[PDB]
Order: structure tokens, then C-alpha cells, then sequence
């Protein structure tokens, strides 16, 4: 699982 | 006070510093902000062998994230950026570029390391609670009250991670979350009990 910060 | 120190000790068994030159003072500052997270979550990260990797360069320069080169992250459509340009990653692992904590440093999160670690807590410790019926019900009502509604208001795991960051960053952001998202605030308050 990978998720980025808020754009 | 004593609990912050305890939380810093737990983090000493989770945080991995980069090899070579890096901003030692800012790395410490990131750890100190992470030490505001409730110790129950930090101990669970430690128990699961989750490492918080602090980086001096791009995430995709690391061997385990090279596969993300050129990939547009979830919710980043239209930014013209790829994972090569993103300063932080959370989930099954955590990797964070030193110096990029604050909103505007290549991202619009309230705080880079707390948003990323919140997603690791969501996924590793809480078994994806952000995608449970209870939080989806809260997300449906309050998911669009923290701004960035095309991102936080669309992905419940992102609303969870950003709300978690508001809850723990400092007293100001904690107060803002309670005013904007009372059900989310109470949900996080009960989660830490
Ligand atoms: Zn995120």
C-alpha cells in the first residue's frame, strides 16, 4: 500500500 | 512531557536516518512532531517493524520505490507531477524527504510526516478503518469540510490521514478539526482511548 500527500 | 519523551524513545526504534549528508536538525524536528502522536499508535508501529525512513533525496531514488518512477499518484491527476516529485509516502511503508514537512513544500498537506504516518497507522495498525462503514458514514458528511475536496472529499483514507494530522500536529490544528469536523474529531478521540 502506497498513498501520497495532499496535492 | 514524560509521555513525549517516551514517544521519542519509541520513535528511536522506528525512524531510519539516511546515509550521507542530511539536515540533522530538521530530521530531529520531524521526529519531534511525530512524537505528538498517541503512544498507543507508535508502539503498534514499532511492534509491526514499521520503519519511518527519512530521506535526503527523491523517494524513487530508493530501490524499493524505483517502480514508481513516472507513476502519477492517486489523486494527483493533472498536477503534472509523478512519484519522482512527491516528498512523502505512507501505507505499508513510510518514506519522507527531510525539509518538506510544511504545507506548500511540494504538497498541500498540513504536515508531510503526520499525513504519511497516519496512512501507515490506518493500514497497518487499524486494518484500514478509514474504509469501514463507520468512518465512511462520517466521511460522507464531513469529508468536504477540510478543503481540497477533490482529494480529501473523495478518498476516505485521505480524509482520515489528513484529519489525523490535524488532530496531532499542534493545538491550533486540533482546534480547527473539532470546529470543522466534530464527528471526525470525536471518532479520533475515541480511537485513542
Ligand atoms: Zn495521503
Amino acid at each position: 500500500e502506497v498513498a501520497p500527500p495532499v496535492p | 512531557s514524560t509521555t513525549i519523551q517516551q514517544n521519542k524513545d519509541t520513535l528511536s526504534q522506528i525512524v531510519v536516518f539516511p546515509t550521507g549528508n542530511y539536515d540533522k536538525n530538521e530530521a530531529n524536528a520531524m521526529v519531534n512532531r511525530l512524537a505528538n502522536i498517541d503512544g498507543k499508535y507508535l508502539n503498534a508501529l514499532k511492534q509491526n517493524n514499521l520503519k519511518i525512513k527519512l530521506l535526503s533525496g527523491k523517494l524513487t531514488d530508493e530501490k524499493e520505490y524505483a517502480y514508481l518512477k513516472g507513476v502519477v499518484p492517486k489523486g494527483w491527476e493533472g498536477t503534472g507531477k509523478t512519484w519522482d516529485d512527491v516528498p512523502g509516502l505512507g501505507g505499508s511503508t513510510v518514506a519522507l524527504r527531510i525539509g518538506f514537512s510544511n504545507k506548500g513544500k511540494g504538497h498541500d498537506a498540513i504536515n508531510l510526516e503526520l499525513h504519511a504516518t497516519a496512512h501507515a497507522i490506518d493500514h497497518i495498525v487499524l486494518n484500514d478503518i478509514s474504509k469501514s462503514a463507520q468512518f465512511k458514514q462520517i466521511f460522507a458528511k464531513e469529508g468536504r469540510s477540510l478543503g481540497n475536496v477533490n482529494f480529501l472529499g473523495v478518498y476516505p483514507e485521505e480524509f482520515f490521514a489528513e484529519s489525523f494530522a490535524y488532530y496531532y500536529l499542534n493545538q491550533d490544528t486540533n482546534s480547527k478539526l473539532k470546529s470543522a469536523c466534530p464527528q471526525t474529531y470525536s471518532f479520533l478521540q475515541n480511537l485513542a482511548k
